C-alpha cells in the first residue's frame, strides 16, 4: 500500500509534482523523517495572559 | 468437601480423606495415539484394564535427615505385571500415568515435600568426563537418593541436593508438574502427566521419558512422639498404554 | 490478488489495573493453598485500594520468536591459505548448538524446539607475522559445503569431494557482504531435543544423553584457489538465528557453567550468593 | 538495467536484522507437526510461575537448602522482625536466581507487580499472625513494625490455609525501572514481622520454617532484550 | 500478491503506519521472521489444576 | 535477478539524507506518550518571544547588567539622541545573542518585520515623549533627529501603558537578506531622540532607564540551516 | 535511482540457488520435442522396481553370481535358518548396491515400507514350507524359529505360484530414519527358516536356489539430497 | 492481467496405510509370478493387520529436476598471467559432462536427457611463489568465450579469434559475483544421449561409443590484459546445473569406478561386499 | 503479469504461504527451475505386462 504525497516546490512553476512511498520493515522507528508537518502555535509562549487582550484596546485597565 | 477423593483404574481403587487438588499434565489429559500423528503402520494393542491399573511401588522412610528420592520412568514399572510383559515383547511403546505420593503424620509433626515430574531428566556425572551406567540412576523401582555433599564416587550421578542432579537451581523445579505435601494440610499428591516426547512413540527401555522427583525443602520434625520415620508409598497407574511391533521378549 | 489485508489492528496488551475500594467480606483472595501446585492469579485491587490504570504496556519483546530470532556465534574456527600440515588448510565442523555457551543457554531453556534456520558466516582474513611479507595477493574466494551424515567427507583441500554435484555449497568473495541462507526444520522427529535422559542401545548401554539425537551432518570449508607465496589465516564464524519458531516444556536456566560440549556434566554450585543476616537491606 | 542507488547499511550483517534468503535445501519436506503438551509462547509465562525464593541466604549457611527456610520459634520477642530484602527482582542475591529473576535478566528494563506467596510449614497445632509489608522507596529502609505498618501491608493469620499473598504493587515515577537497577530506579523493602507471636500447645517443636515464592502478575513485563551476567566461557567447550 | 501489515508504534502518535511485504522465495523457511504474533497463554503453568479455583472461595474444603 | 543498474550517489553517506533503515531491536514496546505543557513545533515560535536587548553594550561596561539599561535624564538638550543602533539581527552585538539572534544564527537567510518594544522604567511621577524612528538603507545614518523623523517612526508619549511598539517593516530589495549581513544586504539603522524632555516633579530620582524588546513578527521566517559561530571545543569533553 | 541496501548473502554463489540469467543464444530455436518412451519424473519410480539382492554375499565366494543364489537342501535339520540379513537398505552390504539402495545413497533420510520377493528356483517336483519374519529392533536378534515367530512373519508355501511378497512394514519410534544408519535408528532384521523341509521324490537334484528381490511399496519416500559415498577419483580423467 | 493464479494448492503425498483386520479367503496377495517382469503392488495392510496412517510424507525432493538441479563443478583448469609457454597462458576446453566422476554419475542414471543449462563460473587468483615478489597489480579481468563447433580457434592470448564479433562472451572482473548465464537446449537431436552403441561409420567403424556424439564446441578463456611483472596464476572452475528437466529410460548406476573420460572403460568389480556366512547379523 | 504460487510448507503451520515471480528475459531458458512439477507414475517400470493383474487373483493359470 504506497503513500503517494506532493512534494517540497523546486525551481520550476507547478500536476507532476508528487512522489510515492512504500514502508519496507516492521517497525515505525525504521521510517524516514516527518520532514513536512508545519502545524504551529506561537501562543503558549507569545502570549499565556489568562484574559485574552485584543490589539485595539488599552493593555491597563 | 474436595480433600475427599475416589480414583478407580482397572481393578484398583485408590481414596483420600486430606488431599490438595489433581495437578494435569500441562492441562493435558492423557490420550491415545491419533491416525495423524501416527508412523508406526501395525495395528497396536491397547491391554486396557490389564496394564492401565496402580501399581504400588516398595516404600521408603522419611527421616529427620532425609535428603531427597527419585524414580525414573518407565523403569521404575518394568516388572510391574502385564504392564512389564507388554514393555518386554514390544519395541514401541506409549503411555501416561496417574501418579499417587502418599504420606501421613499427625497434626503435631512438621514438614514439606516437593513432589515433581521433570520431563527428560538427563543427568552429569559426580565426575565431569567421566562416564557412567544406566545403574546409577535406575534399576526397577528402587528409589535412588540425593545428598548433601558433593558425589565423589565416579560411578555415581551428581547426586548434590542443591542443582537436583541437572545442573540448575532445585527451588525452580517448580515449572515442571508439581504439587507440594504440606503435612500441615496434605496427606497426598496426584499428579497426571500425559506422554512428553519429541516422536510418537519410542522405546521404553531406552529412554526414561521422565523422572519423579520427592524432595522435602522442610525437613521431618516432631517431639515426644512414639513414632520415629514417616514412610513414604509411591501408586502410579498407567494410562492409554499402547504398543507396537510386536516380537522376541527382551532378556532384561 | 494485487493487496492483501493480513493486518494485526488489534494487539494485545498487560492487564488494566482496576479502581478499587474498601471492602469487609468472608471472600478472602489472599489466603491460598500453594500445595495445590497452582501459582495464585491475585492483583494489587485484591489486597489494597487502587486507582483505575489504562495499561499500554505490551510483551512483543519477549515473545520466543523474539527472545531466540537473533544471530549468535555458535561456532569459529581457522584454517590457513598455506600450511605443511593437510589439516591446518581446511575445517571440518559437526554441526551442534552446544560449543558456545550463550546460544546454548537459551535454547536449553526449553526441551524441544522446532524453527527454520538462518545462517550468516563472517568470514576475515590476516597476514600471518614473519620477517619477509611482501606480496601482492588477489582477492580470496572460500567454499563452504553441507556434508548430510553419510557423504563423502574431504580429506584435504584439493580431493574430489569439493566438487559437490549434490551436497549444497556456498562460493563467497572476500569484500563482500556476509554469505547467509535458509535451512528448513530438518529433524527426524517432529522437534529438536535439547535434553535426552536415555540410551542409544536397547540394551541401556552405549551413549548417553542429547549426544546420541545429534547426526546433523558437518560443514566444511576450504580456500578455492588461494595458496599465498606467505600464509594467510582466515577465521569463520557461523552465527545461527532461529526463525518460525516453537517451543515446548520450559526447564530452569542453567545455573552451573558449562564444563562439557557433549554432556550436561557440572560442578555443585550454590543457589545464589549471600549477605549477612536475614535482615541485611543496605549496600555498606 | 532499473536504475538504483544504495543507500547506508548496504551489505553489513545486523544481528537483529529480519530479511528473507534463499533456501539451501530447496522442497525439503518437513517432518509432520505433532501436538506436543506445554507449548510456550511468551517468556512472560514462565515469570509468571512462582518458583522458591532463596531469602535465608545468609553468610554462615551449612547446608545449601537452609537458604529456603525462614526461621520462626516461639517466645519469639514482640514486634520481632522475622526477615528483610530489598526489592531489586533482578539484581539483589535473594530473587536473581529465581524463575523470574533469571527471565529478568536477558533484559534490561522491567515494569509490573509481583507475588509474594508465604506459606507456613509447621505442624498443624500451631498459631501465629505476622505482618508482611512494602515500602516505597524513600532515603530509610523500616526499622520497627511500626516503620512497617505504615506501608502497603497484609496480616497474615494461620489456619487451614497454608498460605497468604503480599502483592507488592507498582508504585514508580517511571513507566520501567532497570534490571540493572541504580538509586533513581529504587523499588523499596519488604520486611516481615511477628504480629502477635507463634503459639504452640504442649508436644509439638519449638521453631518451624516458612517458604517464600514468587511470582509476576498479569501486569508485568520487560523491554530490552541484553545477554545475561549469569554463563561465560574462556574457550570453546572441547 | 503484497500483504500489507501494521507496524510497531514508533516514537510518534500513530493511517501512514503499514508496511507492505512480498515473499521472493520458493520455500517458506525463506520467509522472514513472525514477530507479530503476541498469542499467549499462562495457564498450562499457573494453574494445571483439574478442578478450577475462583480467587474469592478458600482453597482447602 | 531483476536487472539493475547503480547510478552515481550510490554507497554515499549525505548528512541530510532521508531514508528508511532496519530496526536494531525489533518489537520494542516505546513507553506511552504524554502529553507534557510546552511543546514547540517551529523554532519560528521560539524567535517570536520577546528577549531584553542588550542595547548599553557599551565599552566601559563595569556591571553586566547595565547593557540592558537604556540611559534617559533630566534638562536633556532638546533633541538629543538616546541612541542609535544597526539592524543585523543575527551579526550586531546588541542583537546577536538575544532569542531572536541565537535562532537567526542557525541559518544563513532571513525575511521579516521585527518588533522592538521599549518600556519605561523610570516613577510614575516622570513624563516624557521620545521620537522612535526606523531608516531604510542609504549611504549615510541620521545624525539630527529632523534627519531621523523623515523615515519610519512613532512617537512615544509616556503616561499609563509603560511600553510602546517601535514595528519595523520589511523593506527590501531582495526577498531575503543574509544572517551574514554585508553591505547589498544592508538594513538600515534605529535611533531614539527626545521629542520633547523627560520633566519630573520635586522628589523624584533625576534619571531613569529604559528597556528593549525585540521579537519577530508573523512575516518572519528563516531559510538554509547552517552551523552557529557561538560554540566550539579543542577537544572532546572528559 | 531507487534507493536500495544489498542485504547479507548479496553477492555469494549458493549451489542449489534457484534464479533467472542472461541467455547466451537469444532466440536460439530449439529442436522439437519428440515423445520417447519411459520418462522417468522422480527417482522413487526407479526405486519402485525390483532388483536382485546379493543375500548370500559370504566371505568364501569363489564365483560372483552365487552372491544371488540362497541354498536351500534336502533333509535339513527341523526350523533350519536359511539366511538372516540386518535392514539397513542403505548402509549393509546386502542392500546398498541394488536399486533401492542406490537411490538411497543420494539421500540422508528414509522413510517407508519395502517387499522382499522370494522366488524359489527349483524343479517342479520340490516341496517345502518357509516361515520368513521380520523382527523390529530390540536388544538381540532372533536366534531361533520360535524366537523368529513371534514377530511379523509369513508362512511360504509352494505350488505353482513361485514367488512369495515378504513386506515389511515402516515399525518407527521417528518418521524418518537415517540412510547412513545408527543404533538409535535401528531397523530390525530378517530371518528365514524351514518350516517343513524341502522334500523330493526320485530323480530330482538335491539341492535348490531361491532369489531375493527388492523394491521400495507406495509409502515410501527419501530426504535430504547429499553425494554418494559410491564414486570418486584422484585426477581429472583424461 | 497483473497477477496471475499458478497456485499448486493441491500437492501430491506418499500412500496412506488403511487400517486391515483379521482374514480368512481364498484370495491370496502375497503369492505371485516374478516371471511376469512385474513388480508386485503389496502394502502392509495386505499381509498383516494394520492401523489407519494418514501420511504427510512427500517425494518432493526427489524429482529429476530436483535430483539434478544443483550446481557440480565439471571441470577446471589453470592460466598464467604471464609465462614463456603460449598454452599456459589460456584454456581451452571441449564441453562435455565425463572428466568430473559425480555429475558424470548422475546424469548417466537415465539414457536421454532434455534440459537448458545454467553455467556458473568461479575464478580465483594466487601470485605465484618466488624470490621477489614485491608489485602492484591493478584487478584482473579475465573473458570467456564460447566457440560453437567450427569458429576460429585462438592459438594464443592475444589473436584475433577474441574479438567476439558473433561468438558469445563474457568478461568479468575480480571481486564480483561468480559469472552465470543460462544455454538452452543445444542438441542437434531430440535429446542428449549420454549413451551411444554404435559406430561414426556406417561401415560399422571409425569412433565407438558417446563420444561420437560429442560436439558441443570449445570454451576459451584468457586475461584480458593482465600480463604482471611477477606470474600470477588464475584457476577457472566451471559448474553446470540443468533446469527445465525431461529424462528417459532409466539405467542402473555405475558401479564401476571411471577410467576413461570418453570411454565406458572399466574394470571388473564385485557385486558387493561380503559377510563371514548368510546368517551373519552382527557388527562385532 | 506476475505469478502468485504456493511455497513449500516451512516448520510453522499454514493465508500468508504465496510468493510471486516476474521473468525478466526473452528466453524461456533464461527462467527459474521446476521445483515444484509432482505428476509421477512407476506403472511403465514396475507393470509393463500387457494384460493387467489385479493383486487378489493368482498370477499363474
Ligand atoms: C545441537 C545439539 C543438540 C543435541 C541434541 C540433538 C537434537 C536433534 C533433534 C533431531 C535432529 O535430527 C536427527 C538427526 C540424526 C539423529 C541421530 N540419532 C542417532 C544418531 O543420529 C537423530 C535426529 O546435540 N547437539
Ligand atoms: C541437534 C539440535 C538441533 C538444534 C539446531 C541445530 C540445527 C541447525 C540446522 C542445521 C543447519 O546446518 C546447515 C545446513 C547447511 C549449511 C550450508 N548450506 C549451504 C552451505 O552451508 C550450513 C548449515 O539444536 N539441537
Ligand atoms: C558431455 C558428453 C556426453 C557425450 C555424448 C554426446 C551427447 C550429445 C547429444 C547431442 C548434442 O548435439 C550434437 C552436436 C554434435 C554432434 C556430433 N556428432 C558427430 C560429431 O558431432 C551430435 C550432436 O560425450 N560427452
Ligand atoms: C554431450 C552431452 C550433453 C550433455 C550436457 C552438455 C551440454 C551443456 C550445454 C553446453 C553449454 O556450453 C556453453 C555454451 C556457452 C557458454 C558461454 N557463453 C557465454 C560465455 O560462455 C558456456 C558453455 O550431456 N552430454
Ligand atoms: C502496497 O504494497 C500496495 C501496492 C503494492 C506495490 C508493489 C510493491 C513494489 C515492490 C516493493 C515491495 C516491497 C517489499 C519490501
Ligand atoms: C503479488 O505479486 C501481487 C502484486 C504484484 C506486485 C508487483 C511486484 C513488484 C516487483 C517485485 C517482484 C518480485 C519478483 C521476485
Ligand atoms: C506483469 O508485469 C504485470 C504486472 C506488472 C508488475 C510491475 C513490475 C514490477 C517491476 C519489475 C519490472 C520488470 C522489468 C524487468
Amino acid at each position: 500500500g504506497a503513500q503517494v504525497s506532493t512534494q517540497k516546490t523546486g525551481a520550476h512553476e507547478t500536476s507532476i509534482i508528487h512522489y510515492t512511498n512504500i514502508n519496507y520493515y516492521k517497525d515505525a522507528a525504521s521510517n524516514s523523517a516527518n520532514r513536512q508537518d508545519f502545524t504551529q502555535d506561537p501562543s503558549k509562549f507569545t502570549e499565556p495572559v489568562k484574559d485574552v487582550m485584543i490589539k485595539s484596546l488599552p493593555a491597563l485597565n | 468437601s474436595d480433600r475427599v477423593r475416589s480414583i478407580t483404574l482397572g481393578n484398583s481403587t485408590i481414596t483420600t480423606q486430606e488431599c490438595a487438588n489433581v495437578v494435569v499434565g500441562y492441562g493435558r489429559w492423557p490420550t491415545y495415539l491419533r491416525d495423524d500423528e501416527a508412523t508406526a503402520e501395525d495395528q497396536p494393542t491397547q491391554p486396557d484394564v490389564a496394564t492401565c491399573r496402580f501399581y504400588t511401588l516398595d516404600s521408603i522412610k522419611w527421616e529427620k535427615g532425609s535428603v531427597g528420592w527419585w524414580w525414573k520412568f518407565p523403569e521404575a514399572l518394568s516388572d510391574m505385571g502385564l504392564f512389564g510383559q507388554n514393555m518386554q515383547y514390544h519395541y514401541l511403546g506409549r503411555a501416561g500415568y496417574t501418579i499417587h505420593v502418599q504420606c501421613n503424620a499427625s497434626k503435631f509433626h512438621q514438614g514439606c515435600l516437593l513432589v515433581v515430574c521433570v520431563p527428560e531428566a538427563e543427568m552429569g556425572g559426580a565426575v565431569v568426563g567421566q562416564a557412567f551406567s544406566a545403574t546409577a540412576m535406575a534399576n526397577g523401582d528402587k528409589a535412588y537418593e540425593f545428598t548433601s555433599a558433593t558425589q565423589s564416587d565416579q560411578t555415581k550421578v551428581q547426586t548434590a541436593i542443591h542443582n537436583a542432579g541437572m545442573g540448575v537451581g532445585v527451588g525452580n523445579l517448580t515449572i515442571y508438574p508439581h504439587q507440594w505435601i504440606n503435612l500441615r494440610t496434605n496427606n497426598s499428591a496426584t499428579i497426571v502427566m500425559p506422554y512428553i516426547n519429541s516422536v510418537p512413540m519410542d522405546n521404553m527401555f531406552r529412554h526414561y521419558n521422565f523422572t519423579l522427583m520427592v524432595i522435602p525443602f522442610v525437613k521431618l520434625d516432631y517431639a515426644d512422639t512414639a513414632s520415629t520415620y514417616v514412610p513414604i508409598t509411591v501408586t502410579v497407574a498407567p494410562m492409554c498404554a499402547e504398543y507396537n511391533g510386536l516380537r522376541l521378549a527382551q532378556a532384561q | 490478488g494485487d493487496v492483501e489485508e493480513a493486518i494485526e489492528r488489534a494487539v494485545v496488551h498487560v492487564a488494566d489495573t482496576m479502581r478499587s475500594g474498601p471492602s469487609n467480606s468472608a471472600s478472602v483472595p489472599a489466603l491460598t493453598a500453594v500445595e495445590t501446585g497452582h501459582t495464585s492469579q491475585v492483583t494489587p485491587s485484591d489486597t489494597m485500594q487502587t486507582r483505575h490504570v489504562k495499561n499500554y504496556h505490551s510483551r512483543s519483546e519477549s515473545t520466543v520468536e523474539n527472545f531466540l530470532g537473533r544471530s549468535a556465534c555458535v561456532y569459529m574456527e581457522e584454517y590457513k591459505t598455506t600450511d605443511n600440515d593437510v589439516n591446518k588448510k581446511f575445517v571440518a565442523w559437526p554441526i551442534n548448538t552446544k560449543q558456545m555457551v550463550q546460544m546454548r543457554r537459551k535454547l536449553e531453556m526449553f526441551t524441544y524446539l522446532r524453527f527454520d534456520m538462518e545462517v550468516t558466516f563472517v568470514i576475515t582474513s590476516r597476514q600471518d607475522p614473519g620477517t619477509t611479507l611482501a606480496q601482492d595477493m588477489p582477492v580470496l574466494t572460500h567454499q563452504i559445503m553441507y556434508v548430510p551424515p553419510g557423504g563423502p567427507i574431504p580429506a584435504k583441500v584439493d580431493d574430489y569431494a569439493w566438487q559437490t554435484s549434490t551436497n549444497p555449497s556456498i562460493f563467497w568473495t572476500e569484500g563482500n557482504a556476509p554469505a547467509r541462507m535458509s535451512i528448513p526444520f530438518i529433524s527426524i522427529g517432529n522437534a529438536y531435543s535439547n535434553f535426552y535422559d536415555g540410551w542409544s542401545n536397547f540394551d541401556q548401554r552405549g551413549s548417553y544423553g542429547y549426544n546420541t539425537l545429534n547426526n546433523l551432518g558437518h560443514i566444511y570449508v576450504r580456500h578455492v584457489s588461494g595458496s599465498s607465496p606467505h600464509p594467510i589465516t582466515s577465521t569463520i564464524r557461523v552465527y545461527f538465528k532461529p526463525k518460525h519458531t516453537r517451543a515446548w516444556v520450559p526447564r530452569p536456566p542453567r545455573l552451573c557453567q558449562y564444563k562439557k560440549a557433549f554432556s550436561v556434566d557440572f560442578t555443585p554450585t550454590p543457589i545464589t550468593d549471600t549477605r549477612k543476616d536475614i535482615n541485611t537491606v543496605t549496600t555498606v | 538495467g532499473l536504475p538504483t542507488m544504495n543507500t547506508p547499511g548496504s551489505t553489513q550483517f545486523l544481528t537483529s536484522d529480519d530479511f528473507q534468503s534463499p533456501c539451501a535445501l530447496p522442497q525439503f519436506d518437513v517432518t509432520p507437526s505433532m501436538n506436543i503438551p506445554g507449548e510456550v509462547k511468551n517468556l512472560m509465562e514462565i515469570a509468571e510461575v512462582d518458583s522458591v525464593v532463596p531469602v535465608n541466604n545468609v553468610q554462615d549457611t551449612t547446608d545449601q537448602m537452609e537458604m529456603f527456610r525462614i526461621p520462626v520459634t516461639i517466645n519469639a520477642p514482640l514486634q520481632q522482625q522475622v526477615f528483610g530484602l530489598r526489592l531489586q527482582p533482578g539484581l539483589d542475591s535473594v530473587f536473581k536466581h529465581t524463575l523470574l529473576g533469571e527471565i529478568l535478566n536477558y533484559y534490561a528494563h522491567w515494569s509490573g507487580s509481583m507475588k509474594l506467596t508465604f506459606v507456613f510449614c509447621g505442624s498443624a497445632m500451631a498459631t501465629g499472625k505476622f505482618l508482611i509489608a512494602y515500602s516505597p522507596p524513600g532515603a530509610n529502609p523500616p526499622k520497627t513494625r511500626k516503620d512497617a505498618m505504615l506501608g502497603t501491608h497484609i496480616i497474615w493469620d494461620i489456619g487451614l490455609q497454608s498460605s497468604c499473598v503480599l502483592c507488592v504493587p507498582w508504585i514508580s515515577q517511571t513507566h520501567y525501572r532497570l534490571v540493572q537497577q541504580d538509586e533513581y530506579t529504587s523499588a523499596g523493602y519488604v520486611t516481615c514481622w511477628y504480629q502477635t507471636g507463634m503459639i504452640v500447645p504442649p508436644g509439638t517443636p519449638n521453631s518451624s520454617s516458612i517458604m517464600c515464592f514468587a511470582s509476576a502478575c498479569n501486569d508485568f513485563s520487560v523491554r530490552m532484550l541484553r545477554d545475561t551476567p549469569f554463563i561465560s566461557q574462556d574457550n570453546k567447550l572441547q
